[PDB]
């Protein structure tokens, strides 16, 4: 609901202390270089609020600790403290401390600075709007193009979770947000068992079609349009957009940046982009470096990020 | 070898008598979303006779221009390419779709699929190698194939699959072992033939990929090791693929950073070119997880190896990457009854170098 | 009505490619329509509806 602070200690790229200046209120873009630790930061953010990291064999979990300097780090520390100012969380604490501590065998939680088991967190996160069942609103790197072409069963399940009456107006919200993104588009949800997505763009007359046949860039637009429609109908905690616009053109990048600015007021949208188009719609930027096999996190001013991503820095 | 021109009529999202412009040693294609940019790559892969289900189409009936809208434009559609080498042997390949099926043409003559594939493989370009056609999502997928089928990839590129179907049963007719001895020395011949063919591909690609990736990253620390499991019979199980990044030690490939991982793919994509070099490589937004500080090295490698060894055409969006390309043909859409798409072609080598 | 190369005379590869890409992408919104006949030739800029 409000990503305020993040602390990382030897998770996957930041061996030593990496205390960060607390996040912005609306939007956050994390620019950086290749092999630096942007995704590992996003994976850390969703490491405490997404189930599908700790469900696997202790092999990817074992390699999930920083071993680049030799011996494995005893404590892989990731912490994000929330802000229940709007009383959305069941706990009525203005600054809720939430974190997961993982080591060689440890996988436990600390809540407001006390030890606790994994079993206590699903209820509080689901009551806070966190959808741990599916990787919704936490879109991974390069996955924004699979939500659009997903079969109608998955979309029906998504809308069911988000029940029988909170879909008619979701269709209208999707229509309005999609015409906002694409001036000529006329996509619309259709309810048959399954839900179809009659997508269109630049034709406006009879070009209604089926989702699979769309282009590889229109799919990202459709997927983020559905995400934003679900946001507008029912608020969600926040959004992690790791290279959300690596596939779509700059023309939509400006068209998604301005409208995410128009949407950033209600909820926080932590993102990551290498194109300067999306970073004009934030307040507190970021910069992730990779030196001497120990990455670092440091806030950078707007002109610094603009210079970093405007031209080659080789 | 390099393509000269492709004629497309009534194919996916394409209408009119338009013809694709000339191709050069390193020509890039750029444009907006929904403009049918991969549709050029779709045609280039279609004239090779695919399985017609990875082009976002079904049962090969909706490939017609604007077919999946309820009002198909027509029923007659075709895609044709030309090919040539040093000698001006302007061969021509073509495919036509009619009714619920398709026909194949070579130099404007109906040719069966057997002879079509036979003529294709004569240039070193295979029918199901899958080794130079990469899609939007394949770039991060071509770096992390399941090794169980990367072994199949190396086996089929090595011109060795034609005996695989007669390989395995040999083993099951050794277990029954007078006749047994002469069966025993009548078994290892195919074993060692497939063995040294697979190696002739394997150690060649492995000993060239390290230098390729070093040239790609221009760093001595970075390297790529390609080793099988059960080296005595390397072509049975998966072909383990690993790479050591400039800033990272030996680590599993599947958890590599998206920046280097694609580079690894490119290295591998530019390593299997060592054995049976394919005539041309098409890249469909390899610039997915690549930064401006790393697309430069890949672009420089493509420039130095695109006028000496092979040819490459790239789909890209990042301004830096397609700047280096000699030509910058583009694709743009247009309103109409359907979503019209057509190609606009310019040149850059006439213009002065970037300052 | 407005040509391309004569305004692209004194420019490097980077800026020329950038402005060509801009010219090609601005047509997606039917702002300016372009017609080509020879594969490597200039096209005048005629604004669309
Ligand atoms: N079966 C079809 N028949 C006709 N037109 C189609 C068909 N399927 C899609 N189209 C149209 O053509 C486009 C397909 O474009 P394509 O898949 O080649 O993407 P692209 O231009 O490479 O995009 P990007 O690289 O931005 O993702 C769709 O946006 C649609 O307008
Ligand atoms: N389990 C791990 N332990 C330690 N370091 C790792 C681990 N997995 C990946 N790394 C390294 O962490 C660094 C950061 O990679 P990261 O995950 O941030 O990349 P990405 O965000 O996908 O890609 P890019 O930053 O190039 O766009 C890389 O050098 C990578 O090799
Ligand atoms: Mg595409
Ligand atoms: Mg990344």
């Amino acid at each position: 609901m409000y990503i305020k602070q993040v602390i990382i200690q030897g998770f996957r790229s930041y061996r030593d202390q990496t205390i960060v200046d607390p996040f912005s209120s609306k939007h956050n873009v994390i620019v950086g270089r290749n092999g630096s630790g942007k995704s590992n930061f996003f994976y850390a953010i969703q490491f405490v609020l997404s189930d599908e990291f700790s469900h696997l064999r202790p092999e990817q979990r074992l390699a999930l600790l920083h071993e680049g300097t030799g011996p494995r780090v005893i404590s892989a520390f990731v912490e994000i403290i929330f802000d229940n100012s709007d009383n959305r969380l069941p706990i009525d604490k203005e600054e809720v401390s939430l974190r997961r501590v993982i080591g060689a065998k440890k996988d436990q939680y600390f809540l407001d600075k006390k030890m606790v088991t994994k079993n206590d967190v699903m209820n509080l996160l689901e009551s806070a709007g966190f959808s741990r069942s599916n990787p919704y609103y936490i879109v991974k790197q390069g996955k924004i193009n699979q939500m659009a072409t997903a079969p109608d069963s998955q979309r029906l399940k998504l809308l069911r979770e988000v029940i029988q009456l909170t879909f008619k107006q979701v269709s209208k919200n999707f229509s309005e947000v999609f015409q906002k993104l694409v001036p000529g588009g006329k996509a619309t949800l259709v309810m048959k068992t399954g839900v179809g997505i009659r997508v269109s763009f630049t034709g406006k007359q009879g070009e209604m079609r089926e989702m699979q046949q769309l282009s590889g860039g229109q799919k990202s637009l459709v997927a983020l349009a559905l995400i934003f429609a679900i946001q507008k109908c029912d608020p969600a905690p926040f959004y992690l957009f790791d290279q959300i616009d690596q596939a779509l053109d700059a023309q939509h990048r400006k068209a998604v940046s301005d409208m995410i600015m128009e949407l950033a007021v209600h909820a926080q949208f932590i993102t990551t982009t290498f194109r300067p188009e999306l970073l004009e719609s934030a307040d507190k930027f970021y910069g992730v470096k990779f030196r001497n096999k120990v990455s670092h996190i440091d806030v950078i001013t707007a002109e610094m990020a603009k210079d970093f991503v405007e031209d080659d820095t080789t | 070898g390099f393509l000269k021109l492709i004629e497309i009529e009534n194919f996916k999202s394409y209408k009119g008598r338009q013809i694709i412009g000339p191709f050069q040693r390193f020509t890039a294609i750029i444009g907006p979303n929904g403009s049918g940019k991969s549709n050029l790559m779709d045609a280039i892969s279609f004239v090779l006779g695919e399985k017609t289900s990875n082009l976002r189409v079904k049962t090969l009936r909706d490939l017609i221009h604007g077919a999946p809208v309820g009002k198909p434009a027509a029923n007659r559609a075709f895609v044709s390419m030309v090919y040539s080498e040093e000698g001006a042997e302007d061969r021509t390949f073509a495919r036509v779709i009619v009714g619920g099926s398709s026909e194949y043409k070579i130099n404007n003559k109906v040719v069966q699929l057997h002879e079509y594939s036979e003529e294709l493989e004569k240039l070193g370009i295979l029918i199901k190698a899958r080794n130079f056609l990469v899609f939007q999502g394949a770039v991060e997928s071509i770096a992390m194939k399941n090794p169980k089928e990367r072994t199949a990839l190396f086996e089929e590129i090595s011109r060795s699959g034609e005996l695989a179907q007669e390989y395995d049963k040999r083993k099951k007719e050794m277990v029954k072992a007078k006749r047994a001895k002469k069966a025993k020395q009548a078994f290892e011949q195919i074993k060692k033939e497939r063995f040294d063919r697979f190696n002739a591909c394997f150690e060649s690609v492995a000993t060239n990929i390290d230098e390729i990736y070093k040239a790609l990253s221009r760093n001595s620390s970075a390297q790529a090791f390609l080793g099988p499991e059960n080296p005595e019979e390397p072509y049975l199980d998966g072909i383990n693929y690993n790479c050591v990044a400039p800033g990272k030690r030996f680590r599993p490939m599947d958890n590599l950073s998206g920046g280097e991982k694609t580079v690894a793919a490119l290295a591998l994509l530019f390593a299997i070119h060592s054995y049976k070099p394919a005539p041309f490589f098409v890249l469909d937004q390899i610039d997915a997880a690549l930064d401006n500080t790393n697309i430069g090295k890949v672009a420089n490698y493509i420039k130095e190896q695109s006028t000496c060894n092979f040819q490459a055409i790239v789909i890209s969006l990042k301004e830096e990457f397609y700047t280096k390309a000699e030509s910058l043909i583009g694709v743009y859409p247009e309103q109409g009854d359907c979503v019209i798409s057509k190609v606009l072609t310019f040149d850059l080598t006439k213009y002065p170098d970037a300052n | 009505s407005i040509s391309l190369l004569e305004l692209c005379r004194n420019t490097n590869r980077k800026q020329a490619a950038a402005k060509f890409y801009s010219f090609l992408v601005l047509k997606k919104q039917q702002a300016i329509e372009l017609t080509q006949e020879e594969p490597y030739s200039d096209i005048i800029a005629t604004p669309g509806p």
